[PDB]
Formats: C-alpha cells, structure tokens, sequence
C-alpha cells in the first residue's frame, strides 16, 4: 500500500540519516504506532540485512540504532514479535559476540554496542524462555562456549558475560559463579589477554562488579 | 440558463446582443458597455453573450432549413476578395478581408423572411415571463378545451410568439396532442380525441387493456379529466402557472421521449408540490438509456421533497439502495483501482443521492442520525482509492457528499467556539479533509480532490465557523506556485472566506491581493468574486461612499490600456 | 515530528480497514 510503504521508507531513511534526533524520533514510531503488524517482516528483513552490512562497515551508530529498533518492535504491544524471535535473536547475538565489532574508539561507544545487543538478548530470554524452550539453551550454549573459550578475544568475551550475566539471577549462579572461578584462572588470560589492557581494567572492573553484584543477590 | 439571466429587468440586470452604437441611445442605464474600446469586446464572452447568440442561431436554422445555411457558410469561407489593378497586379483576400453587411445579403438571398423584426426581439424589449394555464374537459360534446394565456412584468410590454405545445394522456397515459397558442389571451379547441391517434400502436391497447370497461366506472366519471401534460421539452422558455401538476410531471417522467422536458418535470416534481411519486419516479432512477443529469435529478427530486411529514425515514431505503450502486467493495477498492468504476453510473447521480440523504437532513432536523449512519458507511468506503482518470468525479463530488454530513452534525451553532471534545468526527472528517502530508503534491498535474477538499474543510468550519483557521491555509497555498489550479483552488476559498468575514482589514488584505499578486488573470478572477459577492446586508448604512477605493477604481479604468479586458469591467461594475 | 506521527496513524487506519474488508469477504 502507499501509506504503508511511505511510513516504511520514511523510518529507513531515518535510520542512516546522521539527524541523530530523526532515528530517535523513528524509534519512538516503531514502539509507539499501531498498526504496522504488516511493516514487521520487512522490517526485521530489511533491519537483519543492514545489521550484517553495518557489522562489516564497523558503524557503531548504525548498529545501535537497528539494536534500537529490534528493542522498539520487541516492546510494541501492537505487534506479535514471536515468530520472528528466531531470527532477532540471532541477529543481537551476532552484535554481542561479534569478532569485528571493533569497539575501537572509547568504549563507551562499542563496549555500549555490545552492552545493548545483551540488554535486548536479556529482555528476549526473560519474556520468551518459558515459552519457546530452543531459546534458553541456543543461547546460553552459545554465550558460554565464547565466555570459556580461551582463543575468543577480550571483546568477545565481555560481551559473552555482560550477556549471561544480565539473563537471570539464575543463570548468574548457575553458568556464572562455577565457571567464575575456572575463568579467572585459565582465561584471566587477562580478559583473553591483551585484547585487555584497561579493557580488563575497566571490563573485568565491571565483569567483577556485575560478578560481585550478582552473586552478593543470588546468596540474598 | 440563459433564461434565468433574461428573466430580470427594471436595473438588474440583461443586456442586449445586438449592440449598434447609434448616435441617439438615450437608454444606456443597462446598457453601460456600447461596444466601445476594448474591454467591452472581451465582455460579450458572457453568458448571455455566448448561449443566446447560440440560441437564436439554432432557431434560424429551423426556418431557413439546413441544408441551405451549409450552402451559406461554405460559400463563405471560400468567397474571394481579389484586388486587380491595370498593370497586372494580384492581390488576394479570404485569409483576407470579408464582410458582415453581404453576410445578411447572402443567407436572405437563400432563405426565410423578415429577420429584422425577429432577431429584434432577442436584443431590445423582447420575450415573456408567464404563461398562465387553465383547464376544461366537458363530457357531453368530448371537446376538451385549454385556455392558455400570457403575461410579461415590464416596461415595453407585448404578445409574442412561442409555440407551446401540449400533449394529453388518456386513462393510461396513452394519449397524445400538439396546441400552438401564440397570442396572449387564447382559448384553444381540442376535438373528441377519447381515442388518441395512436389508437392501436401499442398504446391504448393500454386503457384498450381492459380499463375501457371495468374502469369505464373511472373514465365515465370524468372527473379525472385527460391529463394535458403542459409544455414538452421546454417548448416555450418561460414560467408555467398551472394549477393541479402532479400527474402532469409524473406523465413526463415516464412517457415523453425527449429527455429535455424529463430534466425539467424533475425540476418541477422538486419544487411544486407533489402527492406520491417517490416509488414511481425510481423508474427514471435506473433507466439505463438516461443523462448522467437526469438520474442525477431524479435524485434531486426525493432531495428536495424531504419527507413533508414524519415518514421522512421512508424515503432512505430507496436512498442507501443506490447508495450501494451495486457498490462490490469486497473486491473494491482495491479492483476499483483496476475499474474505470464504471462511471460508478454517473458520479453526479452518486453524489446526489448521499446529498439527498443530506438536504433531508438538512431540511428537517429529527433525521439525523439515521443519515449519519448512511454517510458514515460510505466513509468506510473512502480512504482505500488510487489515481484514476474518471473517479476524480467520484470524490470531488463525495466531499460535497461528506460535507452536509458533519455539517448538520454540529448544527447546535452558536459560533464553532470548538466543537467541545467531538473528536470522533472532526478528527476523522480532518483527516479526510486534509492532504496526505507525506505525499508530494509536485506528481498529480490535476488536483480536484485537495481543491473540494478545502471546500470540505470550510462549510463544515462555516456553518459553525472557524475563522481564522481557512484563511491560514490559503494564503500559503496562492503564494508558493506550484500548481495554477491549486493556486486558484485557494483564491476561490480565500475569497469564499471573505464572504463570511466582515472585519475590515480583511476586505483590505483583499483587495491588495487583488492589486499585486501578481498573476494578472487570477486578478481578475478574485477581483469579479469580491465584485460579485457584496460586503453589505439588507442594512445600508454607509453605502458606496469611499474615496481611495474610487481612487483605485479609476487607477483600475484605463488599465484595459494595458491589457486584462476583464479587469476594467471589474471596475465598470463597481463604478 | 508532528506530521511523521499523523502520516504513520493515517497508514494505520486504512490497514485497519484493509482488514475489516477482508473479514467480510471471508
């Protein structure tokens, strides 16, 4: 239709435009409006596909912006997310686990893209867990197996735990205080090490804090 | 038309055709216009000037045949003007100069008599207003006798020709006639035609049926004398005044074969008053051989009778009937795209039917809410259409169809103040009224829906009124330039919002827009309308006395030096 | 902003209406 189609265009034009308060504005449509029940899948194609291109351009603003917009579709109460749960979860694992999201400037920029991609993961996991089965053990298997694996750098690494590490209070204890310890020895590495240096000082600050602060609440 | 424009005189306001500038005209009161310089050629594209020049050329025509004014006009075009002088020298003019006093020579050689008395009597003091009807039908001789004469309200007064026919319907409209009456007081024998001329076409073997016997009850009782149906297609341009129509229209509606007179019985079937034709009439709703105009005014006709009394929800099943015209929206609106809508069957007979729905409403105040649930199912149907060529008629006459629908649904007046909390309409209605913001308005080289739909925006914001919110768009929308209908579409708005506005500064604005704006050609346009729609009432206090719009005025005479030959009868009416 | 958010309502709306149509028909 031609509403329809305007609307669309209009939001992914605002995507890659640097008015960072235009992509704002888009993600407060995409939560906000109803009726876009059909906008959905080509968004979600149309975002997937410019999370893979974006991922290999190394466009942070980009990559948050469609994290952005995935979290916008997923808290929308005018659209059934569930059928394609299967493929935003890959998608926001691929911005949490990435080996060429390069987080290379300040942190802050790509440690927040890495942190954000986990926050719409965690949000995924804590509403769709129960219902969906697959879903917990694609992704804890997925988010162990790069924390544990010693030959996965610093940043993936951090990113891996963030992620367990804001799933559940459950997980925390479960996954993450009994391989804490195993961690810290073989793969203090420091952080998988260097990838590391005051990246471990300030990610395994915060592996320790999220460490500490979830595990002092899992005793509680 | 041109009839309702010569039936005024003593000031406002007909003009001649013929206009021979002679030395003598003493009565120029009328006549401001001569046919002196300039502007006063460009006027004569009025009206007036046009259909009735139109009008008494196809009346020539019937007197002095046709075949004979072809051999006129094609002897013309092709008659040589030659110049030859004694040293050999040729010249050639047609593509070249001809006149108009051998053109009178020329169709007088060939055909018809006098036509300086009769062609006198379109241009001075001529034609009438009345023709009065009365009726007879005496049993004992079968001789059933009209008495018809015929009245005209002016100065310069005189009986005139204009054949007036008649056609009488027997017990089942099986009849038949023709009359003449061209004087004024004439009283006309019509002989004992019990059985018409058509005796066994198939007409009356009609009341031949088996209504010459069984009713011979309620035709030897006749009382229900033969109904003498008055002036077939419009025979005679004039006022009828004849008692007890009903029958007469309805005669018309069903049996006359030309549908000039039909258009024209609906007309009268509208307005004189009528018993019972509604069921009747819905025959001429959907005869498929008809005008688009014609079923349009066969609406009209159940429009403007409006109930009478309280069986006002009667009517409205026969009205959302072909408020669905066969309307198939479950494939439309997006096969409709695909259609030519099929006209929809004329989308002025569409139009005219949600806007009988409307004038009933309008007219009496206890409908209202049936209609708006009628007009609010053909707002379910809007708003799922494409661009196509012939459904522009479809919505620019449906936002005059949506209009009167929120119209009389906020007619608890006293100003707009705002409407209160309505939101249901006027947001939906807003929506409709306004443009898609998103979509670009540089594609469509036509815009009729966005034209109508300002008009939608006001009458549903004048008959409460929102002031200064029309006004607001209409400037912006003449200033930016893109698009010369949308340009004129808001100057027509800009100055139908003056029409209500009486503050003075807008009237000010106004003509400063009109001053320099600076189109020459759509100054001329809002200058007519503000020229034509007059900023005082009934009152006259203070009447045309001013001194800087006289100014003005004779700055806008002898502009014509210029060029605009429309602006400075623009002035010569306002002078 | 303002005509953004009124253009995404307007799309919304006649998706609505696609809808109720195509309950009809079935």
């Amino acid at each position: 239709s031609v509403e329809q189609q305007l609307y669309y265009k209009e939001i992914t034009e605002a995507c890659v435009g640097s008015c960072e308060a235009k992509r704002a504005e888009a993600l407060q449509s995409i939560a906000t409006d109803p009726g876009l029940y059909q906008m959905l899948p080509r968004f979600s194609t149309f975002i997937s596909e410019g999370v893979r291109v974006n991922v290999v351009q190394n466009n942070l603003a980009l990559l948050i912006y469609l994290m952005r917009m995935v979290k916008a579709l997923m808290d929308n109460p005018t659209l059934y997310l569930e059928k394609y749960v299967h493929e935003l979860i890959p998608a926001v694992m691929t911005c949490i686990v990435s080996r060429q999201l390069c987080l290379r400037p300040d942190v802050d920029n790509h440690w927040a893209l890495r942190d954000f991609a986990a926050r719409l993961v965690a949000q995924i996991c804590k509403h769709f867990s129960t219902t969906t089965n697959n879903i917990q053990s694609r992704i804890t298997k997925t988010f162990t197996k790069s924390w544990v694996d010693e030959k996965t750098p610093w940043t993936t690494r951090y990113g891996s735990i963030a992620g367990l590490a804001e799933l559940g209070h459950d997980v925390i204890k479960t996954l993450i205080l009994p391989r804490l310890q195993q961690e810290g020895e073989r793969i203090r590495s420091v952080l998988d090490g260097p990838v590391l240096s005051n990246i471990d000082r300030i990610g395994a600050d915060h592996v320790q804090s999220l460490l500490l602060k979830h595990c002092a609440p899992v005793l509680a | 038309k041109i009839v309702a424009y010569e039936l005024k005189t003593g000031g406002v306001l007909l003009h001649p055709i013929f206009g021979g500038g002679k030395e003598k005209d003493n009565p120029a009161s009328h006549l401001h216009f001569s046919i002196k310089h300039p502007h006063t050629l460009s006027w004569e594209y009025y009206s007036m000037f046009q259909c009735k020049a139109h009008l008494v050329m196809r009346l020539i025509e019937n007197r002095i045949s046709m075949e004979f004014m072809l051999q006129v006009f094609n002897k013309l075009l092709s008659l040589a003007s030659t110049a030859s002088s004694q040293k050999f020298q040729s010249h050639m003019w047609s593509q070249m100069l001809v006149s108009t006093s051998g053109f009178l020579k020329s169709i007088s050689n060939v055909s018809g008599k006098d036509i300086q008395p009769l062609i006198k009597q379109w241009v001075d003091q001529s034609g009438v207003v009345k023709f009065y009807g009365s009726f007879a039908f005496n049993r004992k001789r079968n001789v059933l006798e009209l008495e018809i004469k015929q009245d005209y309200t002016s100065p310069g007064t005189q009986k005139y020709v204009g054949p007036l026919k008649v056609t009488v319907q027997e017990l089942d409209g099986s009849f038949n006639h023709t009359l003449q009456i061209e004087e004024n007081s004439l009283k006309h024998d019509i002989p004992c035609h019990s059985k018409s001329r058509r005796n066994k076409k198939k007409k009356i073997p009609l009341m031949n049926g088996e209504e010459v016997d069984m009713d011979l009850s309620a035709m030897d009782a006749d009382s229900p004398l033969l109904w003498i149906r008055i002036d077939p297609d419009m025979s005679v341009l004039r006022k009828v005044e004849f008692e007890q129509a009903d029958f007469m229209w309805q005669y018309q509606l069903r049996y006359e074969r030309d549908v000039v007179a039909q258009q024209e019985s609906i007309l009268a079937l509208e307005k004189f008053p009528t018993p019972a034709s509604r069921l009747a009439l819905t025959d001429i709703l959907e005869q498929e051989q008809c005008f688009y105009r014609v079923r349009m005014s066969a609406c009209f006709c159940l429009a403007k009778i409006a109930n009478s009394m309280v069986s006002t929800w009667t009517g409205p099943p026969a009205m959302k009937s072909l408020f669905t015209r066969m309307f198939c929206c479950k494939s439309c609106p997006n096969i409709v795209k695909t259609n030519n809508f099929m006209s929809f069957q004329s989308y002025f007979l569409q139009k005219t039917m949600p806007v009988a729905m409307a004038l009933l409403r309008d007219v009496h105040n206890l409908c209202p809410k049936e209609v708006l649930t009628f007009i609010l199912d053909l707002i379910k149907y809007n708003d799922n259409r494409k661009n196509k060529f012939s459904d522009n008629y479809y919505r620019a006459e449906m936002i005059d169809a949506l209009a009167n629908s929120v119209t009389p649904a906020v007619s608890v007046n006293n100003e707009v103040r705002t409407l209160d909390n309505l939101n249901p309409d006027v947001r939906l209605i807003l929506e409709e009224i306004t443009r898609f913001l998103n979509m670009e308005k540089l594609l469509p080289s036509y815009r009729h829906t966005i034209t109508v739909s300002c008009l939608r925006a006001i009458r549903v914001l004048q008959k409460n009124g929102h002031v200064p919110s029309d006004p607001a768009l209409f400037k912006s929308y003449a200033e930016y330039g893109h698009f010369v209908d949308i340009r004129i579409a808001a100057l027509e708005a800009v100055v139908d919002y003056t029409k209500v506005d009486r503050s003075y500064e807008e009237l000010q604005w106004l003509l400063n827009m009109i001053q320099n704006d600076p189109v020459p050609y759509v100054r001329h346009k809002i200058l007519n309308m503000l020229t034509k729609n007059p900023p005082f009432t009934k009152n006259m206090e203070s009447p045309l006395c001013n001194e800087a719009l006289v100014d003005q005025l004779w700055k806008l005479m002898n502009s014509g030096t210029s060029h605009d030959w429309r602006l400075r009868c623009g002035a010569v009416d306002l002078y | 902003y303002q005509v953004l958010r009124e253009k995404a309502a307007s799309q919304r709306r006649d998706v609505e209406r696609a809808l109720t149509r195509f309950m009809a028909k079935t």
